[PDB]
């Protein structure tokens, strides 16, 4: 914890801050990004990001797209992953990682947000639940 | 069952005890939300909930929990509607689940 | 469209329970022939503990008999003893030798003229239709004996095991154009025995080595009818299995077309009543 | 006219014109990158005027 | 389904057409390969459930022999890239025309 | 559909007599009332019906 | 094509242009069919009128049916 910032907004807490919340953190890391310095950065359950945005759409009635969600839940996350970089010298050198955490259902790697930050992301760390019941764990695919 | 919650949060807030909650049939409270975010006209989400949906549901489950006072546990009976696992209320209502205790004939 | 994987489910789901069906009948029968099987085997030792055990012989004439299938969901059996007739074919023929190849089973009509179109000559089939007898194998071996070569190759899967199943080359020598001849080690093996016959040495011999093919084939005909039963026992093992995997993914591809036919028809008619409201 | 591209599939199965439009379908990391990058480097190299 | 199998690009040939695909424009042979190509692999497809199902050792001779010459040239569609060398390490190979047309 | 039936019906009424109507493709109606009923202000029923099917 | 018209609103054009293009090729055809003649009218892409409609009709707002097509 003397490395880490702990950026919680929770089941309870109010869809605007769920949505919120990737965005504050990934600012308090590129403090780090920006003065020279590196960052890793976990936004776990994006999935759960982009459903509190569709909360947020639906309410203001705007029209759903595909499974329900807007037509901007890709910017609402290309917007935040574009941010970790890894900066040129000229910037300062500094880098930010991000470990976007996305949750499947049935192994449906092909969801809508599953397969928009699948297209984000550079890499990509497929856990899987047939290997994880087996015993093999890290159960990376 | 927000109800339910109130008189455990008395023995937990209060009494200091280890309550327990029985939410029967969960997916119940889901739907009968479902149906008052309908009946306010908000636009339903995906397979038919309200867009609300894991928030109704947060800010049931979030209650639920250990106090330096206490705690409240829930065994809270789960309806899987289709046998679809992945429909949104099951897989909302299995995210705050910490085990499941499967009752077959 | 959302009915199409909805009678797919149903297919495959009656599928998975015909192939377990089939797996049942084929496991009663395997059980309900191995008792036969074990009680057949005793008769093929005096033949190979007094004619020995010659494969390798330089016959002039060979009969092959390759002891197939009738059914084909066997699962790898009937191809499998025709590799290790190619492999055996290719064996005893280095010296221009006449061979006869025939087959017991339609898998093996279907299988051996594949390979080998002119020297195939017979067709046996519908054998194991209610069961095998020792008269069978008898008339089986007489149109073996229609031929006339100086040895008798049989294929067929030996029942060992419910997994494993060796399979077989089984060789009967023709009485005095072969059977003395490989018995003459420095005088003879054969001078020991006593002939209490009616008649000569040649004339018993020649009834022995019918007899014994008749035993051989109707042992190999019942070996091969149980390693067929079980391998169907594991073979609709195998597609039980991979039914049940298929009806799986069918049926988590049908739940997410159901979730998206909701969404989309609730989201058609959202967008109709937000149009006029 | 033909364009030769020096993938194997494309130019058997999908042969690209010179002059026409070419869509390359796919979602979701399936390679329509790499593929449009090994476009590029066969292509764009072996073609004498400008490139966007 | 084809990037899960490894090969890359994972082009469907089945799937992927184009207009300069008329012998009037690209040739007899360049026409004849492709349509047997596709052809081959069209009825691949259509034994997939059967060979999941019954599994390999039940089908006919030419069924068996098709399924063998289609995972051939599944496996002989795909093709190592110059770009895709920095992180498989295998190097590319740009194939002429006459070369890929008289290969398949 | 209704001015067949309406000439069927002086026919069963009036003259008493046993008629008989054949309405090809009575799904047409069903459709008609539908092609206008969005028009006619009603927000949509199911898959594409209108509320009064 | 001395037998042939071709009306074409390719898809730069309108919307409305491409709604009426099916309707515009059968009135030209239907010079052909009321004077005796013989007409074959082909109507390549009526899907794609449906699109062209369904757009000219969401924009004049009204209110969409099954696919987001009118009534
Ligand atoms: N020709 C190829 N050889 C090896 N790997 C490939 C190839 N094409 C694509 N890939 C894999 O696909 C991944 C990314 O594909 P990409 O081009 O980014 O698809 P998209 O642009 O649709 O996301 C790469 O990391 C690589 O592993
Ligand atoms: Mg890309």
């Amino acid at each position: 914890m003397r490395y880490t910032i702990m950026v919680s907004a929770t089941a309870s807490d109010a869809a605007p801050l769920q949505f919120l919340a990737p965005y504050s953190g990934c600012a308090m890391a590129e403090y780090f990004r920006d003065t020279g310095k590196h960052g890793l950065i976990i936004y776990d359950d994006l999935s759960k990001q982009s459903v509190a945005y569709r909360q947020m759409s639906l309410l203001l009635r705007r029209p759903p797209g595909r499974e329900a969600f807007p037509g901007d839940v890709f910017y609402l996350h290309s917007r935040l992953l574009e941010r970790a970089a890894k900066l040129s010298k000229e910037l300062g050198g500094g880098s930010l990682t991000a470990f976007p955490v996305i949750e499947t259902q049935a192994g449906d790697v092909s969801a809508y947000i599953a397969t928009n930050v699948i297209s984000i992301t550079d890499g990509q760390i497929f856990l899987e639940t047939e290997l994880f019941y087996k015993g093999i764990r890290p159960a990376l695919n | 069952a927000l109800t339910g919650l109130t008189v455990a949060e008395y023995f937990r807030d209060i009494e200091g005890q280890d309550v327990l909650l029985f939410v029967d049939n969960i997916f119940r409270f889901t739907q009968a939300n479902s149906e008052v975010s309908a009946l306010l006209g908000r636009i339903p989400s995906a397979v038919g909930y309200q867009p609300t949906l894991a928030t109704d549901l947060g800010g049931l489950q979030e209650r639920i929990t250990t106090t330096t006072k206490g705690s409240i546990t829930s065994v809270q009976a789960v309806y899987v509607p289709a046998d679809d696992l992945t429909d949104p209320a099951p897989a909302t209502t299995f995210a705050h689940l910490d085990a499941t205790t499967v009752l077959s004939r | 469209s959302n009915q199409a994987v909805k009678q797919r489910i149903r297919a495959i789901k009656n599928i998975g329970k015909i192939t377990k069906a089939m797996k049942m009948v084929a496991a009663s029968k395997m059980k309900n022939a191995q008792i036969a099987v074990e009680q057949s085997r005793g008769l093929v030792d005096p033949f190979v503990r007094l004619f020995g055990d010659f494969p390798a012989v330089n016959s002039n004439k060979s009969v092959v008999v390759a002891v197939t299938s009738d059914k084909g969901l066997c699962g790898g059996l009937n191809s499998n003893i025709t590799k290790y007739t190619r492999a055996t074919l290719a064996t005893t023929e280095s010296e221009g030798k006449d061979v006869v190849v025939v087959s017991i089973g339609d898998k093996g009509r279907s299988q051996l003229t594949r390979i080998e179109s002119q020297r195939y000559q017979l067709a046996i089939a519908d054998t194991y239709k209610v069961r095998v007898t020792f008269g069978q194998a008898s008339l089986i071996v007489e149109e073996l004996i229609k031929h006339n070569p100086q040895s008798y190759q049989i294929l067929f899967n030996k029942f060992r095991s419910a997994i494993s199943f060796k399979p077989t080359v089984a060789t009967i020598l023709s009485p005095d154009l072969l059977e003395k001849q490989l018995e003459d080690v420095t005088g003879n093996s054969l001078d020991a025995y006593d002939i209490e016959a009616s008649h000569e040495r040649s004339d018993v011999l020649r009834d022995l080595t019918e007899f014994h093919l008749g035993v051989t084939l109707y042992n190999a005909m019942l070996e091969n009818n149980c390693s067929e039963h079980a391998s169907r026992m594991s073979a609709m093992e195998n597609s039980t299995k991979s039914a049940g995997e298929m009806l799986g993914k069918l049926t988590l591809d049908y739940n997410r077309k159901r979730q998206a036919t909701i969404t989309t028809e609730l989201i058609e008619i959202i967008a109709g009543a937000s149009a006029l409201m | 006219e033909i364009l030769v591209t020096g993938i194997k599939v494309v130019d058997l199965l999908a042969p690209y014109q010179r002059g026409g439009k070419i869509g390359l379908f796919g979602g979701a990391g399936v390679g329509k990158t790499v593929l449009i990058m090994e476009l590029i480097n066969n292509v764009a190299k072996a073609h004498g005027g400008f490139s966007v | 389904s084809i990037a899960e199998l490894g090969i890359y690009p994972a082009v469907d040939p089945l799937d992927s057409t184009s207009r300069m695909l008329n012998p009037n424009v690209i040739g007899a042979e360049h026409y004849n390969v492709a349509r047997g190509v596709q052809k081959v692999l069209q009825d691949y497809k259509n034994l997939q459930d059967i060979i999941a199902i019954l599994g390999m050792d039940e089908l006919s001779e030419e069924d068996k022999l098709t399924v063998a010459r289609a995972r051939k040239i599944q496996r002989f569609l795909s093709q190592p890239f110059q770009v895709a060398e920095v992180f498989t390490g295998t190097p590319g190979k740009y194939v002429d025309l006459a070369d890929t047309i008289s290969g398949f």
